[PDB]
């Protein structure tokens, strides 16, 4: 179904997230910084993620192009996963697409979405 | 020894007027062009003659339908495309046809397989080489190089060298006549 | 003040910018694929640009990381700079934000926007 | 020969505990435990001391007006910086300040000052030396080489060449203890 690739950026807030669920998005893709998190003070963006992550998957992947994300790796990146963010690895930002778009194609159950994005499928991922 | 080459468009296949209208090349057109004569045993197919940046996700099921009723019928596929979503295609139909039987190969080229200097010949050589490979998957030949279909992005607008493998080695390189996997 | 970077990919449809003008976002970054364009068949992207562009400025940089766009090379470029979408040339996309984002900061009139985004302000740009 | 170092946080000057705490050194302490003592004539100035995933555009006024009142004092600044959002930074800052008067060099590192195998020894040395060329301008330094500031993006997530120059020739490189520009 309808996929939605937002690029993090400088003070960006949670509205536009908001509307894309309420528009009927069925999955969103942001691109964050380096391995990857959210803001935690200065934006209400990772409030509305809390909320949004529970409705529909919240993918994360990096906006650099090479070695992908690592949620673990920083708190920016803790409280991404805390907040229900599901990390997409070391994936191509094309892989990432379109896996989500495969897997929505026959889920929309956000905790089974969420196994599936971080199972190699076909040599996508390391998992 | 048995290949199928399926058209879905793409610069490789364009043709431009001075009239100011935009043509496209079939399948086997481009091959002829490319000046590939060497290929013995190649059946064509024409899915689409579109600018890849006109894909929407209807064609990939579309792609993929064509592919599942041909992949026992032949030893290789290669699927001619536009540069533009090439690498969303080969990502998609990875998912898609989990586990092909056999090669399957998308390429194109950043320059008309009219003009005569165009990178189509080495593409579409690299291409039929792998799909007579023995190995079984969903690939991408670009610029002497073979990728996973899923690990491959498309990194620079204007070059021969448009696309390159992601955190994962490069399946195979060309190298004279050869193709070396290390 | 507010800009919003989407990513092009299939499919992709106008609703999402049409929510992004009516939540008070003043700049779109649009990353396109290649040297630039927008589908003008399989979707209403671009009718819905040829509305908003002229109310906000709409910019089309590149998803690739090298050489940038160049929407005079292909029709689905040419179609996109009819539609009234601005390129952002050989910009970075941490540039090419951050100066809509300044510019926006002192005018808010399109066509001035555009001229000033389409000029070689300080090394950022081949004009 | 006198420069200012302006702080702002980042990994360079990340600090961990095992009670789980998360603190962060000063820019004189960076320096200090990187072991840079060739630091003849320095002043030192903490802006802020965040992870840069954390910056918003008020930061960039904030950092701006502050080089406004130091640019006329100085003959070189650096800034030490996240490498998340250093580019961003970096590219602001460059339209804010149109024409520095001086070189004004961001900097960072992918592994903290206080590790023994910290790129922060390279970077700074680099940083240093090149705001203490004649050349204006707003630069990053990073992994030994000098880039445009608004030009830099961040293009590794996990390794020391964590930036390039993009469509633009690198401005400088170190070899030994030169910094070549061509």
């Amino acid at each position: 179904m309808a996929v939605l690739v937002i690029k993090l950026i400088p003070g960006l807030s949670g509205d536009i997230f908001r509307a894309a669920v309420e528009l009927g998005y069925r999955g969103i893709v942001i691109e964050g910084y380096g391995a990857g998190g959210i803001p935690y003070r200065g934006s209400d963006l990772l409030q509305t993620i809390e909320e949004l992550s529970k409705e529909i998957p919240i993918v994360m992947t990096t906006q650099a192009m090479y070695d992908g994300v690592d949620l673990t790796r920083y708190k920016v990146g803790r409280l991404a996963l805390r907040a229900g963010v599901i990390p997409a690895g070391d994936m191509t930002k094309e892989a990432t697409v379109t896996k989500l778009m495969w897997i929505l194609g026959h889920t929309n159950n956000v905790e089974e979405i969420k196994v599936l994005m971080r199972k190699n499928l076909v040599g996508e991922l390391r998992d | 020894m048995k290949i199928l080459l399926i058209g879905m468009g793409g610069t490789i296949a364009s043709v431009k007027g001075e009239n100011g209208y935009e043509a496209s090349l079939s399948v086997k057109e481009v091959l002829d062009i490319a000046g590939i004569k060497d290929c013995e045993d190649c059946d064509f197919l024409d899915l689409k003659n579109v600018d890849s940046t006109l894909i929407q996700p209807e064609d990939w099921v579309d792609l993929a339908e064509t592919l599942y009723k041909n992949v026992k019928k032949y030893d290789g596929i290669i699927v001619t495309h536009g540069t533009d979503t090439l690498a969303y295609t080969s990502s998609m139909i990875s998912f898609m046809l989990r586990n092909p039987p056999i090669p399957i190969v998308f390429t194109g080229s950043m320059i008309p397989a009219t003009e005569e200097n165009s990178d189509a010949p080495l593409n579409l050589q690299t291409a039929i080489k792998f799909a007579t490979s023995g190995i079984r998957g969903v690939y991408v030949a670009f610029n002497g190089k073979v990728m996973l279909g899923v690990r491959t992005s498309k990194v620079r607008t204007m070059s021969r060298d448009a696309f390159e493998s992601i955190n994962y080695p490069i399946i195979a390189e060309l190298r004279g006549e050869d193709l070396v996997v290390n």
